[PDB]
């Protein structure tokens, strides 16, 4: 099975393209999860911001199946998100300074490690191949799926692998597409 | 409280879900 | 030839866009023997007749908890009506006289979500012939809770609590 955006694990207002690698946001924050999730190992995928008009925004990252599809990513204890506006990271809807923001034309990387035994999981974010530092440590245990959360008609494309435009140079990983 | 005529759709903002 | 069916949805749309003129001839706010101010009936009202819409600010259903903790935290009031599993009518800051309708366990009106054009509206219909001067009333259908809002609808068979 191809790793794509989910057929039904999606907020219905979001516009998904036929090949299910593209999503346009509609109005308030809403989320779409991928078709596959991981629970052990190091995994990766990339997101390209196709178009980011003024006053639109994205929170991208990793979510658990129980994460709210009608709220932004990182609203819950089930998701962790990286907001284009100001580069803030989000979990349980608490915003903390993490990195610089991103915008239209950038390619973002998403690294997760869920080591086998206990091992300390982490989340690292990338902007155009550049490590932004550890975003989270020892996250809530469970299965994590790549998640997209868009606010107001911005368009983003997802790459699950196997080959990425900016493969990380400092970390070992498998592409999400291997799932 | 102001009194309405028809229904008015709320227009969310980007920080609508965030703890300040 | 082609057999045609009767559309119930066409006259409902025609009835709704006359409601705003209809309700102002029909309803009024007075002091209630149930609680505070209540909406009353200013002219004989027939069964199935649309009384009024519960208009407000239509927010998504996910924003309810944050809304209630801001409302009940600031001590403002509930004034929220569920439209859907996706949409909720917030009449706390913006509404109409329909927010003065009280609850009963023995109501004379009922709430219904209907569709006109492409949107949904919460409209209150009369369950029976309602005479001029009666207090209009519907069943709030609050979710059941634990240790409790006392009800004062004053009719027998009253459930003793709003929830
Ligand atoms: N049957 C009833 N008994 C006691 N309180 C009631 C009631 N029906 C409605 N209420 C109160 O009225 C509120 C709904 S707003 C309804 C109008 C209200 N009488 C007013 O003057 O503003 C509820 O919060 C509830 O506390
Ligand atoms: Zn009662």
């Amino acid at each position: 099975s191809r790793v794509l955006l989910a057929l039904h694990d999606r907020a219905p207002q979001l516009k998904i393209s036929d090949d299910r690698l593209t999503v346009v946001g509609e109005k308030g924050y809403s989320m779409v999860r991928a078709s596959h999730g991981v629970r052990k190992g190091a995994w990766y995928f990339e997101i390209t911001v196709d178009e980011m008009p003024p006053d639109t925004a994205a929170r991208l990252g990793w979510s658990q199946p129980l994460g709210n599809l009608q709220a932004p990513l990182g609203y819950d204890k089930f998701s962790y998100s990286w907001r284009s506006k100001k580069g803030t990271k989000f979990h349980q809807s608490i915003g903390k300074h993490y990195s610089s923001g991103y915008g239209q034309g950038d390619v973002l990387g998403f690294y997760i490690n869920l080591p086998e035994d206990r091992g300390s999981s982490e989340i690292i974010f990338y902007k155009n191949g550049v490590n932004q530092g550890v975003a989270y440590k020892d996250i809530f245990e469970g299965v994590y799926f790549p998640a997209i959360s868009l606010y107001k008609s911005c368009t983003v494309s997802i790459n699950f692998g196997p080959c990425f435009k900016y493969p990380p140079k400092d970390l070992t990983y498998r592409p999400m597409s291997d799932m | 409280f102001k009194e309405l005529d028809e229904n008015v759709e709320y227009e969310e903002r980007e920080s609508e879900f965030d703890i300040e | 030839s082609t057999r045609r069916a009767t559309s119930l949805e066409l006259p409902m749309a025609m009835r709704f866009r006359h409601l705003k003129k209809t309700s102002k001839e029909a309803v009024g706010v007075y002091r209630s023997a149930i609680h505070g101010r209540g909406l009353f009936c200013k002219r004989n009202i027939d069964a199935g007749e649309m009384v009024i819409e519960y208009s407000g600010i239509v927010i998504r259903s996910v924003l309810t908890d944050k809304r209630e903790k801001f409302y009940d935290g600031k001590g403002i009031g509930c004034y929220m009506f569920r439209m859907d599993d996706f949409d909720v009518v917030d009449a706390t800051m913006h509404g109409n006289a329909a927010r003065f309708i009280n609850h009963s366990c023995e109501p004379n009106c009922f709430s219904r979500v209907i569709h006109v054009e492409g949107q949904k509206h919460i409209v209150i219909f009369a369950l029976r012939r309602i005479l001029r001067g009666e207090e209009l009333t519907y069943d709030y259908k609050f979710p059941i809770e634990d240790a409790k809002l006392p009800c004062n609808c004053g009719a027998k068979r009253c459930r003793r609590f709003l929830n």
